[PDB]
RNA sequence: GAGGUAAAGCGAAUGAUUAGAAGUCUUGGGGUUGAAAUGACCUUAACUUAUUCUCAAACUUUAAAUAUGUAAGAAGUCCUUGUUGCUUAAUUGAACGUGGACAAUUGAAUGAAGAGCUUUUAGUGGGCCAUUUUUGGUAAGCAGAACUGGCGAUGCGGGAUGA
RNA sequence: CCUAAGGGGGACUCAUGGAGAACAGAAAUCUCCAGUAGAACAAAAGGGUAAAAGUCCCCUUGAUUUUGAUUUUCAGUGUGAA
RNA sequence: GGUUGCGGCCAUAUCUAGCAGAAAGCACCGUUCCCCGUUCGAUCAACCGUAGUUAAGCUGCUAAGAGCAAUACCGAGUAGUGUAGUGGGAGACCAUACGCGAAACUAUUGUGCUGCAAUCU
C-alpha cells in the first residue's frame, strides 16, 4: 500500500511552465540569446531567420520580436515553389535552398534592396559571406533560428541558411555544418555541397535505383514517370528556378475560393458548444434521481 | 561571531515569487531604458550578475547610463545628515519602469486638453488638483426603508 | 566499446534507502 | 472505432540482459555471446553502488545489454520462445503491457556452443506498442498517449496467444 | 530538580520547541489525550463540556498530567469508566530552560521541561457525555481545575459532542441523512465534487 | 514601488503532534498445533484513504498597522529639422541642439524670523531613566538592544519625601 | 579545495514510487509508466537553477592584457570582495 | 471562425476520466543510396508524399471533478495594530477613545485572451 501521489495540494502547488514551452513548441533559452538587443542600439531590432520544417512543407520567416507579439517582415513557404518550377520534392535539401534564396530575395524586394546585394549569382557551391557595399548601406543582417532541431552537418536548415547567404542576406555562418564538410580535413568539398544545392543526392538515388530494384523506383518516384523527367535533367528544374526566383520574387497571395465570411460560418456549424447552468443543473438532478436505483 | 555579508539578511527579500521561478517572461528583456527614466529596482534572485545591493531592493531612481546589459541608476541615500548620489549598475532583469511617471504625464496631457477645450469655448477651467472635501446637503428618501430599530445584543457563549 | 552512461546524481550514494534488512 | 488499422499491436523493442555479477574476462564473455546472438555491439552496464554482500563496487562493469528492433528481434523473439516451449504465466506481463522471460542457457536458442565461452543464462524483455509512440519520443511537442491507445496486460496477453498459439499460464 | 512553577507562569519569551537546534529535550510527562470511551460514536454522547482558560498563561506538561488523572479518577469512580469521553486540548510543545543545571556567563540554559502557551478562551479540556451524567462530569472538571493555575471556567457547549454543529443544526443534519458515522466521530456530506461518491457515501440523503 | 513582522494556516508544502473508522497480495508477531496447502479464520501492529485534537525565533499559501523609495512641471509637454568619428539594413535611433505653440489655477495641502554657501575652532567620545517593542536570566534598584521623550545640563506647581 | 569542480556548445533529466525480467533475495542489471525537483550543484547555511546552473560528451584556457568608473563595510579612508 | 509557423501575457491556459472533430493544416505513417548519429534509422540524419490512418497527437465539448481565477449585506468591522488617559486589575492581562484594519471560513461566477504572417468547404 503506497500512498496516491496526485493530491489536490500537488496540484495547488504546481506551477505550469510558459505556454509555448508546455506545448514543446519554443526553446525560450535560446529564444533569449537570439532576440536581446544591445540596450545602447534602443530599439534597432534583430532579425531572426525562423526557419521549420513539417512533414510536408518548408516554413522561412524574417522575425522580429515585440511585446505585443512577433511581427513577421516577409515569409516564404516551400509550396510557393510550384510557382517557380519545382512541384515535386518539396521538402528536399535543394527545396530548402531554393526557399531560402526565394525568402532572401523577396525580402530585399521589399526593402529596396535588388540592384545592390544581388548575391552569389553562379552558385559554384564555395562558402562566401554577404560582404557590405563600401559607400554604401549594409547588408540585410540575420541571425538564424533552427528552434528545436537538432545540429548536424547535413541538416536541411543550413539549406536554408545557404539560400539566404547566396541571396544578398548577410548572415554570419561557418561551413562546418554544411553537407560535405570534412571532419577530419577541417576543409569543405564544395563540390559535393553544389551537388547537394541541384538534387544531385537524389537524382543519383534515382539512377542508383534504377538499375537496382525497378518496382521500388516505380513506387518512390511515381510523379517523375507520369512527368517523364530523368535525374539527367534534375539540375536544370533547379537551374531555371533559381532564374525565376530571383525573376519575381514577390509573395502572390492564392486566390481564396470563398469569403472571410463564408469560410468563418462554414466552420463555425461543427464544433460543441458549452451548455447553460441551468442544463448542467437539470442534467445533475436527473444524475441524482436515477441513482435510486442502486440502494440494494 | 557577528556575521555582515552582502547577501545577509535577504532571505525572503531576494526570493522568487510563489510559482513564478524559472525563466524570466522576456518583455524584461524587450523593455527600452533611455537616460532620465524612472525606474523601480526589485532584485531577481536567478540573476546573480549585475545584481542590486539589498539596500536598492525595493527603491526607485533616474537612469544615468545605458550598457549591453544593463543600465546605470541614480540613487539618493541618507548617510548622516545628508544625501550622497549613488550610482548603481544593474542588468536590466532587476528593473522595471516607474508608474508613477504615466499618472503625470497623463494628467499633464488633460490639463493641456482642458485648458484648451475652454479656450475654444472662452471660459475659464481649473487644473489644480484639490483635496476630498466635505459632502454637501442631501435628502433621504424613506419608502422602502424606514429606520429599523437595532439594540446590542446580549452576551452569549457558542462554544 | 560502449558503455552506459550515469543519468542519475547520486554521486555520493555508495548506498541506497529502502534496503532496509528483515524487510 | 476500436478495429483500426494504427490502433494494431506490434513489438517495439526487444532487450537482452545478461547480468553477470563480477567484472573481467566473465562480462566479455557474455558480451562475446550477445554480439554473436544480435550482431550489433552490446554495451556493458556499471554498478551504480557498492555492495559487499553481492561482491560488486561501485562503477564496476557487472552487466551488459542490447537493444535490437525489427524483424531480427521477432527472430530472436520465437527463437527464445522455442526454449520456452511457448508457455509463460500471467505473472510474466506488466501492467504497461510489456512482457519478458529469462532463459537459463544461451546454447539452448540454437547457436554453437564453445567451452571457451561456456554457457550464459539469459534475460529477456520485449517492449509491446502501438504506432504513434514516436509522440512521447520526439524531441519537440512531446506529449502522452491517450487512455484507448495505451498498452495494457489484458490486449498483450490476448495478442501474444493469437499471433503464436501459445499458452499463457498463471500458478 | 524541578524548580516552583511560579518561575514560568507567564510568556516572557518566543516559543521554543523541540527542533533540529535543540534535541536534547525531556519528554513531556503527559503522553495520553483521550480517556474513557474514545471509540464511541458521536450520538452516544451528546452532551459537551469545556474547562477554558480565562489567563493568558502557560501550563506544565506536569500539570496537564495530574488535572487529567484527577479528572478521570473522579468520573469513572462516580459514574463507570465507559460514561464519558475526556479530551485535552493543549499540547505542551513550549521548552522551558534552566541554567545553574560561573553566574551569569554563559548562562543560556538547559531544557527542563515542557509547557502549553494558552491564551484567553481557549479550552483545554473536553468532555462529551450524556445528559443525565451532568453533575458528574463537571464536579470532575471542578477537581481538575485545582491542579492549574490561574482562573478557568467549566462551560457547557451548546454543541453536539465534539462536533462544530449545535445540537439543533447536528439533528437536521441527521434526520436529513448528511451525516455518516467514522468510527469515534463523523463525516458530513459536500455539495462539492464528484457526484457519484458523494451520492454513494450517502445513500439515505433525502435530495431536494 | 519595495517589505515578510503582528495576525492567520496546517482535511495547503516542510517539521512537530492526539484519537478513532474503512481498506491492502511483502501484512510484524501470537492461536486455531489446520496431516501439510500461506491458502482461510480471532487478534494486535504496520501502512493507504477520507477524517480528528494541538503547534513553529531559526515553517509557511495569504498578509496588515506603524514605518519606507519615487513623482506631483517653464530645467514641463508637444511639433519641425541641425550635429556625430556612436548606432541601424536604412534616410533607423541615441544624445545635445536651432526654430514654433502652450502665460499666471504655470498644474495638491499646510507652513516658512527667507533660501543657499564657505572657513575655522571648543568641549565630548564612562551615561542613565520613563512608556511601548524586545533578548539572556527564576528574578534583580540585573545585563543587553529598537523608536521616541526626558534627566544628565533644569529651576518652577503637584506626587509628604525622591535626577 | 578545484586544469576543472573555470569557459563555450550540445544531448539528456534527478530524488523517489509502481508494475514487470534466469541465477537475483530488502540491496546487483534491464524495461515501461508516473515523477515541480520531493536530488544534485567542493565545503556551513540561505537564496538560485529542469530541453539547466543538474548528469554525460566535445573543444578549450576569459583563472589573459591596459587601466579608469561604480557597490558593500565607509570617515563615504584603507583592505577584501563584487 | 478552424489550422499551421512565430509569439505577448504566463494555469480562466494545468491535471484526471470520457465523447466528438467536415475542409485545410498538422500529425502519425513508408524507405535507408546519399550528409549525419546511434547497442538499436527508437532519438538524431536523409529520401519519397509515393502504400495507409484520424487510432494517437492536436482541437473542441462533457464533469454538484481536483486545481486555478474573480467577486461579496460571507465570516468580520472579528484578529492585529498606530495614537491616549494619575483607565480597570495584586498580577496575567482587559475595557474604553481617535484612527487603520487581516487571514482562514462560507457562497457565487468563470475555465485562456490576444499580436504578426500564411492558409482553408
Ligand atoms: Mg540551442
Ligand atoms: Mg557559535
Ligand atoms: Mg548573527
Ligand atoms: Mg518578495
Ligand atoms: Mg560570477
Ligand atoms: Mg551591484
Ligand atoms: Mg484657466
Ligand atoms: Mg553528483
Ligand atoms: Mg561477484
Ligand atoms: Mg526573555
Ligand atoms: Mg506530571
Ligand atoms: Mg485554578
Ligand atoms: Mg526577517
Ligand atoms: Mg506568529
Ligand atoms: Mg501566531
Ligand atoms: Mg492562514
Ligand atoms: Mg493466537
Ligand atoms: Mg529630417
Ligand atoms: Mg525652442
Ligand atoms: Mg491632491
Ligand atoms: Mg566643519
Ligand atoms: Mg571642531
Ligand atoms: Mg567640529
Ligand atoms: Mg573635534
Ligand atoms: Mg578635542
Ligand atoms: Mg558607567
Ligand atoms: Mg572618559
Ligand atoms: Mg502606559
Ligand atoms: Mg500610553
Ligand atoms: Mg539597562
Ligand atoms: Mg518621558
Ligand atoms: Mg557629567
Ligand atoms: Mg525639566
Ligand atoms: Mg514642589
Ligand atoms: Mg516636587
Ligand atoms: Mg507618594
Ligand atoms: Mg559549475
Ligand atoms: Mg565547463
Ligand atoms: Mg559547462
Ligand atoms: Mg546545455
Ligand atoms: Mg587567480
Ligand atoms: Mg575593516
Ligand atoms: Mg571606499
Ligand atoms: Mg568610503
Ligand atoms: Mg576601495
Ligand atoms: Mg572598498
Ligand atoms: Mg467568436
Ligand atoms: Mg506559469
Ligand atoms: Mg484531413
Ligand atoms: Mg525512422
Ligand atoms: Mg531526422
Ligand atoms: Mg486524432
Ligand atoms: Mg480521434
Ligand atoms: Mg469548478
Ligand atoms: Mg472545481
Ligand atoms: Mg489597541
Ligand atoms: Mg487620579
Ligand atoms: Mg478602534
Amino acid at each position: 500500500m503506497q500512498k496516491e501521489f496526485r493530491t489536490s495540494a500537488y496540484h495547488s502547488r504546481f506551477q505550469t511552465p510558459f505556454r509555448r514551452r508546455q506545448e514543446g513548441k519554443t526553446d525560450y533559452y535560446q529564444r533569449k540569446r537570439l532576440v536581446t538587443q544591445h540596450k545602447a542600439k534602443y530599439n534597432s531590432p534583430k532579425y531572426r531567420l525562423v526557419v521549420r520544417f513539417t512533414n510536408k512543407d518548408i516554413i522561412a520567416q524574417i522575425v522580429s520580436a515585440h511585446i505585443t507579439g512577433d511581427v513577421v517582415f516577409t515569409a516564404a513557404y516551400a509550396h510557393e515553389l510550384p510557382r517557380y518550377g519545382i512541384k515535386y520534392g518539396l521538402t528536399n535539401w535543394s527545396a530548402a535552398y531554393a526557399v531560402g534564396l526565394l525568402v532572401a530575395r523577396r525580402a530585399l524586394q521589399k526593402l529596396g534592396l535588388d540592384e545592390t546585394y544581388t548575391g552569389v549569382e553562379e552558385v559554384e557551391g564555395e562558402f562566401e559571406l554577404t560582404e557590405a557595399v563600401e559607400d554604401g548601406p549594409r547588408p540585410f543582417k540575420v541571425f538564424l533560428d533552427i528552434g528545436l532541431q537538432r545540429t548536424t552537418t547535413g541538416a536541411r536548415v543550413f539549406g536554408v541558411l545557404k539560400g539566404a547567404s547566396d541571396g544578398g542576406l548577410y548572415v554570419p555562418h561557418s561551413p562546418n555544418r554544411f553537407p560535405g564538410w570534412d571532419i577530419e580535413a577541417e576543409e569543405l568539398d564544395a563540390e559535393l555541397l553544389r551537388k547537394y544545392i541541384f538534387g544531385g543526392h537524389v537524382a543519383e538515388y534515382m539512377e542508383e535505383l534504377l538499375d537496382d530494384d525497378e518496382e521500388k523506383y516505380k513506387s518512390i518516384f511515381k510523379n517523375y514517370i507520369e512527368e517523364e523527367i530523368e535525374s539527367e535533367d534534375v539540375e536544370e528544374i533547379y537551374a531555371n528556378a533559381h532564374e525565376a526566383i530571383r525573376a519575381d520574387p514577390s509573395f502572390k497571395p492564392t486566390e481564396k475560393k470563398f469569403t472571410k465570411e463564408q469560410y468563418k460560418a462554414e466552420s463555425k456549424k461543427y464544433r460543441q458548444q458549452k451548455l447553460t447552468r441551468a442544463e448542467r443543473q437539470a442534467k445533475v438532478a436527473k444524475k441524482i434521481a436515477e441513482f435510486k436505483a442502486q440502494q440494494e | 561571531g557577528k556575521s555582515r555579508g552582502y547577501r545577509s539578511g535577504t532571505r525572503y527579500a531576494f526570493q522568487r515569487d510563489f510559482k513564478k521561478h524559472g525563466a524570466i517572461p522576456l518583455s524584461t528583456y524587450l523593455k527600452v531604458y533611455k537616460v532620465g527614466d524612472i525606474v523601480d529596482i526589485k532584485a531577481n534572485g536567478s540573476i546573480q550578475k549585475g545584481m542590486p545591493h539589498k539596500y536598492y531592493h525595493g527603491k526607485t531612481g533616474i537612469v544615468y547610463n545605458v550598457t549591453k546589459s544593463s543600465v546605470g541608476v541614480i540613487i539618493n541615500k541618507v548617510v548622516g545628515n545628508r544625501y550622497i548620489e549613488k550610482r548603481v549598475n544593474l542588468r536590466v532583469e532587476h528593473v522595471k519602469h516607474s508608474a508613477c511617471r504615466q499618472e503625470f504625464l497623463n494628467r499633464v496631457k488633460s490639463n493641456a486638453a482642458k485648458k484648451r477645450e475652454a479656450k475654444a469655448n472662452g471660459e475659464t477651467v481649473y487644473l489644480k488638483r484639490q483635496a476630498a472635501k466635505p459632502r454637501g446637503s442631501r435628502i433621504i428618501s424613506t419608502e422602502g426603508n424606514i429606520p429599523q430599530t437595532l439594540a446590542p445584543v446580549a452576551y452569549e457563549t457558542f462554544i | 566499446k560502449n558503455t552506459s552512461s550515469k543519468k542519475s546524481d547520486a554521486a555520493p550514494a555508495s548506498a541506497d534507502p529502502a534496503k532496509a534488512k528483515k524487510k | 472505432k476500436s478495429q483500426n488499422v494504427m490502433r494494431e499491436l506490434r513489438i517495439e523493442k526487444l532487450v537482452l540482459n545478461i547480468c553477470v555479477g563480477e567484472s573481467g574476462d566473465r562480462l566479455t564473455r557474455a558480451a562475446k555471446v550477445l554480439e554473436q546472438l544480435s550482431g550489433q555491439t552490446p554495451v556493458q552496464s556499471k554498478a551504480r553502488y557498492t555492495v559487499r554482500t553481492f561482491g560488486i563496487r561501485r562503477n564496476e562493469k557487472i552487466a551488459v545489454h542490447v537493444t535490437v528492433r525489427g524483424p531480427k528481434a521477432e527472430e530472436i523473439l520465437e527463437r527464445g520462445l522455442k526454449v520456452k516451449e511457448y508457455q509463460l504465466r500471467s505473472k510474466n506481463f506488466s501492467a504497461t503491457g510489456n512482457f519478458g522471460f529469462g532463459i537459463d542457457e544461451h546454447i539452448d536458442l540454437g547457436i554453437k556452443y564453445d567451452p571457451s565461452i561456456g554457457i550464459y543464462g539469459m534475460d529477456f524483455y520485449v517492449v509491446m506498442g502501438r504506432a504513434g509512440a514516436r509522440v512521447t519520443r520526439r524531441k519537440r511537442a512531446r506529449s502522452t498517449i491517450g487512455n484507448s491507445h495505451k498498452t495494457n496486460k489484458e490486449d498483450t496477453i490476448q495478442w501474444f496467444k493469437t499471433r503464436y498459439d501459445a499458452e499463457v499460464l498463471d500458478k | 530538580a524541578r524548580r516552583p512553577a511560579r518561575c514560568y507562569r507567564y510568556c516572557k519569551n518566543k516559543p521554543y520547541p523541540k527542533s533540529r537546534y535543540n534535541r536534547a529535550v525531556p519528554d513531556a510527562k503527559i503522553r495520553i489525550y483521550d480517556l474513557g470511551r474514545k471509540k464511541a460514536t458521536v450520538d452516544e454522547f451528546p452532551l459537551c463540556i469545556h474547562l477554558v482558560s480565562n489567563e493568558l498563561e502557560q501550563l506544565s506538561s506536569e500539570a496537564l498530567e495530574a488535572a487529567r488523572i484527577c479528572a478521570n479518577k473522579y468520573i469513572t469512580k462516580v459514574s463507570g469508566r465507559d460514561s464519558f469521553h475526556l479530551r485535552v486540548r493543549v499540547h505542551p510543545f513550549h521548552v522551558l530552560r534552566i541554567n545553574k543545571m560561573q553566574g551569569m556567563r554563559g548562562a543560556w540554559g538547559k531544557p527542563h521541561g515542557l509547557a502549553a502557551r494558552v491564551s484567553i478562551g481557549q479550552i483545554i479540556m473536553s468532555a462529551r457525555t450524556k445528559d443525565s451524567n451532568k453533575d458528574v462530569v463537571i464536579e470532575g472538571l471542578r477537581r481538575a481545575r485545582y491542579k492549574f493555575p490561574g482562573q478557568q471556567k467549566i462551560i457547557i457547549s451548546k454543541k453536539w459532542g465534539f462536533t462544530p454543529l449545535n445540537r439543533d443544526e447536528y439533528i437536521a443534519k441527521k434526520t436529513n441523512g448528511e451525516v455518516i458515522d467514522d468510527g469515534a466521530y463523523v463525516k458530513f456530506l459536500s455539495r462539492k465534487g464528484n457526484l457519484e461518491a458523494n451520492l454513494q457515501q450517502f445513500p439515505n440523503y433525502q435530495y431536494s
